[PDB]
RNA sequence: AGACCUGAGUGUGGCAGGACUACCCGCCGAACUUAAGCAUAUUACUCAGCGGAGGAAAAGAAAACAACCGUGAUUCUCUCAGUGAGCGGCGAGCGAAGAGGGAACGAACUCGUUGCCGAAUCGGGUCUUACAAGGCCUUGAGUUGUGGCAC
RNA sequence: CCAAAGAAGGUGUUAGCCCAUUGAGCCAUAAACCUGAGCGCCUCAUGAACAAGCGAGUAGCACUGUUUGGGAAUGCAGUGUCAAGUUGGCAGGUAUUUGUCUGCCAAAGUUAAAUACAGAGUAGGAAGACCGAUAGCGAACAAGUAGCGUGAGCGA
């Protein structure tokens, strides 16, 4: 919110989170490393 | 997206890994209640295809139904009248088991609106269907143009009237044209317009 | 109307034309078409021969529209020509045009003697109709 | 006695007649004139409500679909996207402007497509598009005089602008040509019918 | 493009003459299906079919596939898929 | 459909010395054991109860009804048939009676009255006025309290100009383009007294045609 | 220590049970009767029974018809048609559909998926004259995915 | 004598003019409805112009049962068995194996009208070639009452 409020008058580099976004990052070969939880139910 | 992987994996129910997962799940479901409330659906891809959304006011329940043919509930298995009606063990219920599970869910919790359901597992004795239900009083539901149709009282207990997908299935409404002419808009509607005597004024 | 029926004439006759011996009882022959082979056999056989049994090939899902094929004969063609046109018609001259399918006919049959020479547009024509109308100065033009 | 009568099949066996024990299954038409009057009054009310828009939307001309009915014409459901685009119209815009739109009809030939394109052009040239704002008119819209002139198309079939459906014209009289005065039409027709009828058997014989 | 009709009621191109208008792969899904199939292995039906094809009983494999699947086209396609799979 | 049959009403059988008709069940009531369900029984069901799908309406061939209207009009052109029907036309100038179209400009019932007296239609209107009475029999209990004769019928070219003739008792109004056989031959009897305006009269040739046109 | 995730307790805010039930929707479901007997059939996918809604319901936007010069969601009416359809101890009996004329008709939209984004979403407090389709705040819910855009 | 009113009710016998009734028209209006998508202010939203895919214990198939005019099986149900992927599926009313053609794209969902009201209700209306106190609803009346039955019910 602060960044957008400042820009009115992109985001810093970060991990990719979420199953949809992470899957897309893998499919497009944009991920350099992928960390997967072992206990998803 | 990831949906494709989940959907393909759920097209492989007879593989060893899916059979292992389903065996563990079916044992656990065996030791639970006939009706169970779930925080999240077991098959998110299927649930979302059927209209489930990860929103306030959306609920998922797992309903268990017993397998087998219907036993005709006559005293001591004795029937009367013509031999044509004398069968006790070989008749089949004219509703499917998914519709039955939806009806049991809807009857039990009358404050909810049943939306849809899907298959999740089955035993030799049991079948488990997860029913999707909506709270019609939640503000999130009432202010959503995608789902607030179900707030209107014509959709109260729509599963009791065969109006969900499973009910439509056993009503024959998956077919159109010449494969469904005697059952549209319903069997009774077609019987009414095929069997009533018309008296034109000048005849 | 009720006043013209035999009931009015029968008021006071007690039996209303059905007799003292044989009464007017409920169903003394059975209901409807009962016993067409047992005790009504003579009636069925002498007035409705052919009623019992089977014959021929089945045709499931009979659609009558693909089979629509009405006919008109040569000596009836004047039904389809305007009154003034039939007179300005003659062999060797300019002839009226009849389009059959718009008049409700599919086949030109060809019974009788043709009265007005004309050009006929037909989906079908019998061989005798075609030859007979060509001898009279007309023609058949196929159409669909 | 029975005598010589038709064998009866009246089919009144089911409990159709209402009585002390049966609800019956009947449909009488005693409300027919009241319902006709109601329908007419409703049409008049709806025309009053939507003035000056025509009561019936614009519909295309189509060909009836069997060998029994293909010489006939009638009004179709809606104009196809190809006819609308050929007429220079967006289907959403045509839907808002009084034109029925049908995305299912496939436009198999040129004659039907062209007749419907002409219906669209005739409608569009006589259309009087009222402005959203009377004080700021945009291109294609009406002015004060045209909007004031108005007039409502109250036709049963909503085609007072394009006219009734058009049939092909009856042929004029002519002479029998020499080819027509020599040839056997029967033999030609028969041979074509036989070519289709015996196609499989001729193929199986010639291929043996 | 379609052949024009002859203008008469019978025959090979029968019909009323109009000027006719002409009639107006899944690689990523294949990739997903391949990954999932490698992940899960063979259905027991596929195992039985592969055993049949290994010992040279192509006919028995086709009959087994027809019985389980209920359709001859699907049975043939499944037998071909198992042949291609055993070739890897 | 339930009238006369709203009872349990079983037959007692032949054991007892009574008739075999069904009888109302129960006790403690004057109708306990009474005959039931039968057309001959008090409180029972009528024989062959009336239905609503009786044929109330008739279809008549279009040509036959046009023929009937034409015959009725020709009959009205005959003074002898008109008086035989019961109209008082012994003072009227001509039959068929044709008047000027200006009566369509009347606004008061008084002017229409003066016009009826002028062309001597007032005698038939008076016959109708004096015939007024209470209907004999049950029809007066129904919404049919009064009866009267028909009287003259004035045919207009259109629906306008009838303002001053509406309240005249014993004067019927008609529109030339929708002429009715029930009014041209009341009771099925031809010979109605018809007063034509000029404009309606000149329209009869195109409405009904000629023997050749 | 603590976390989530499975499940409890209580507080707070709300909803369901009952009535009606003519018509309508889902199930369940006879027998008398007809066949001059009777068992298939018929009565009847009816009555009785168990559920559910409305002002109508249900249906409804083609895995539709057709086989044409082609039609074009649904429903309803005439007709198709008591049918040279068909079903049937092929007996008694039963029995529709497409096309055609019409009523209606501003009739069409949403999700899921795909791919481009990725909390832009929801709820709750609190300001704007405002349990705003608004602003501010908020870990509360939501990344095990809500919401936007596109054919 | 009135009538743009003759239209039926009331009044001690049969009423246009004894009475009531109605026509133009007058007054008052929570909200909702209709009206250049009626008309302003604030707020908020908003239009115009500067490449891949498509719904799985699903569809099929086998047996059984049922339903249908649907006949080597019209729909449905139980159980077993269970796909394909637009080089694809479904349908095309005689089963099969081939190969052509045509239409369409199932297995989430919403939707007004035209239709029903075959023993319903609420508020108003209009009628009848119907019945006329053993008729017509059981009930023209303190009638679902009095009375009867342990009761379900029966019922003047
Ligand atoms: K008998
Ligand atoms: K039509
Ligand atoms: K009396
Ligand atoms: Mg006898
Ligand atoms: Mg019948
Ligand atoms: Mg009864
Ligand atoms: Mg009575
Ligand atoms: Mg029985
Ligand atoms: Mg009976
Ligand atoms: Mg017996
Ligand atoms: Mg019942
Ligand atoms: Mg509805
Ligand atoms: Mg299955
Ligand atoms: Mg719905
Ligand atoms: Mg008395
Ligand atoms: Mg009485
Ligand atoms: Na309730
Ligand atoms: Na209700
Ligand atoms: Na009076
Ligand atoms: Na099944």
């Amino acid at each position: 919110r602060e960044r957008l409020q400042k820009v009115a008058e992109k985001a810093p580099l970060a991990v990719v989170t979420g199953l949809q976004e992470v899957t897309r990052a893998i499919e497009k070969k944009q991920a350099r490393m992928v960390v997967i939880a072992n206990n998803v139910d | 997206g990831a949906f494709m992987y989940l959907n393909e994996l759920w097209k492989k129910k007879s593989s060893d890994v899916m059979r292992f997962i389903q065996r563990i799940r079916s044992w656990e479901f065996r030791h639970q209640h006939t009706v169970v409330r779930l925080r999240r659906p077991t098959r998110p891809e299927k649930a979302r295809m059927l209209g489930y959304k990860t929103k306030q006011g959306f609920c998922v329940f797992r309903v268990r139904v017993r397998r087998g043919g219907r036993k005709r509930p006559v005293h001591k298995g004795i029937t009367y009248g013509k031999p044509k009606t004398s069968g006790v063990l070989g008749m089949k219920l004219n509703k499917n088991n998914q519709a039955v599970a939806e009806q049991r869910l809807g009857k039990r919790f009358g404050n909810l609106r049943v939306l849809n359901s899907y298959w999740v597992n089955m035993d030799s004795t049991f079948k488990w269907y997860e029913v999707i239900a909506v709270d019609p009083m939640c503000k999130t539901i009432r202010r959503d143009p995608r789902i607030n149709w179900i707030v209107n009282s014509v959709h109260k207990h729509r599963e009791q009237r065969g109006l969900t997908s499973a009910g439509r299935k056993h009503r024959g409404l998956r077919h159109k044209g010449h494969k469904a002419s005697k059952l549209r808009p319903s069997y009774r509607a077609a019987w009414r317009r095929n069997n009533r005597i018309v008296f034109l004024r000048k005849r | 109307p009720t006043r013209f029926k035999k009931c009015r004439h029968q008021r006071g006759s007690t039996f209303c034309g059905y007799g003292r011996v044989g009464k007017h009882r409920k169903h003394e022959s059975g209901r409807g078409n009962a016993g067409g082979m047992h005790h009504h056999r003579i009636n069925f056989d002498k007035y409705h021969p052919g009623y019992f049994g089977k014959l021929g090939m089945d045709h499931y899902h009979r659609k009558k529209n693909p089979m629509w094929k009405p006919t008109i004969n040569l000596n009836n063609l004047s039904r389809l020509i305007a009154a003034e046109e039939a007179a300005k018609a003659a062999k060797g001259g300019t002839l009226p045009v009849v389009d059959l399918q718009s008049s409700g006919y599919a086949k030109l049959l060809g019974n009788g003697h043709i009265q007005v020479p004309c050009i006929v547009k037909a989906r079908y024509v019998s061989k005798l109709a075609d030859k007979k109308i060509r001898k009279a100065g007309g023609a058949v033009v196929l159409q669909a | 006695p029975k005598g010589n009568n038709a064998i009866p099949h009246v089919h009144q066996k089911k409990h159709w007649n209402p009585c002390s024990s049966q609800k019956g299954n009947v449909k009488v038409f005693l409300n027919q004139p009241a319902q006709k009057h109601r329908r007419r009054r409703l049409r008049l009310l709806k025309a009053k409500k939507v003035f000056p828009r025509p009561l019936k939307a614009l519909r295309p001309q189509v060909n009836c679909p069997t060998v029994r009915h293909n010489m006939k014409r009638r009004l179709g459901r809606g104009f196809s996207p190809a006819e609308l685009k050929a007429a220079g119209l967006n289907p959403q815009y045509a839907a808002t402007i009084g034109i029925r739109v049908d995305s299912r009809r496939k436009n198999k030939s040129e004659e039907g497509m062209n007749v419907n394109v002409q219906r669209l052009k005739t409608y569009m040239s006589k259309l009087v598009l009222f402005p959203m704002n009377h004080k700021k008119v945009q291109k294609g819209e009406a002015s004060e005089e045209e909007v004031k002139a108005a007039t409502q198309d109250r036709s049963r079939f909503g085609d007072a602008a394009v006219g009734a459906v058009v049939y092909p014209s009856a042929e004029a009289p002519r002479a029998v040509s020499a080819e027509e005065k020599s040839m056997c039409v029967y033999a030609f027709l028969k041979k074509n019918h036989s070519a289709v009828r015996f196609f499989g058997t001729r193929s199986s014989r010639a291929a043996r | 493009a379609p052949t024009p009709r002859t203008g008469i009621i019978a025959g090979f191109n029968k019909g009323h003459v109009t000027t006719r208008r002409p009639r107006q792969p899944h690689k990523h899904l294949r990739a997903v299906k391949a990954i999932i199939a490698d992940l899960v292995g063979l259905s027991p039906l596929e195992k039985r079919v592969q055993e049949f094809l290994r010992v040279g009983k192509e006919k028995r494999a086709l009959k087994y596939c027809k019985k389980r699947l209920g359709d001859f086209t699907a049975a043939k396609k499944k037998r071909s898929k198992m042949e291609e799979a055993l070739r890897h | 459909r339930l009238s006369g049959m709203n009872h349990s009403a079983h037959s007692w059988g032949t054991g007892r010395a009574v008739a075999r008709i069904p009888r109302i069940s129960g006790g403690g009531t004057s109708t306990s054991g009474a005959g039931a369900f039968g057309n001959m029984c008090r409180g029972g069901r009528m024989f062959a109860p009336t239905k609503i799908f009786r044929r109330w309406h008739r279809k008549i061939n279009l040509h036959q009804k046009r023929f009937a209207v034409v015959s009725a009009l020709a009959a009205s052109s005959v003074p002898s048939l008109v008086m035989s029907r019961g109209h008082q036309i012994g003072n009227v100038p001509e039959v068929p009676l044709v008047v000027e179209d200006s009566i369509q400009g009347y606004e008061k019932t008084k002017e229409a009255m003066a016009f009826l007296k002028a062309i001597a239609a007032i005698d038939d209107v008076n016959r109708v006025n004096d015939s007024r009475e209470i209907r004999a029999g049950r029809g007066k209990m129904r919404n049919r309290r009064y009866v009267a004769r028909r009287g003259p019928m004035l045919v207009m070219p259109n629906n306008k100009g009838t303002r001053a003739f509406r309240n005249i008792f014993g004067l019927d109004l008609a529109n030339v383009s929708a002429l009715n056989l029930l009014h041209l031959a009341p009771g099925g009897h031809v010979g109605r007294f018809v007063i034509w305006t000029q404009s309606a009269f000149e329209q009869l040739d195109k409405i009904f045609g000629t023997f050749t046109e």
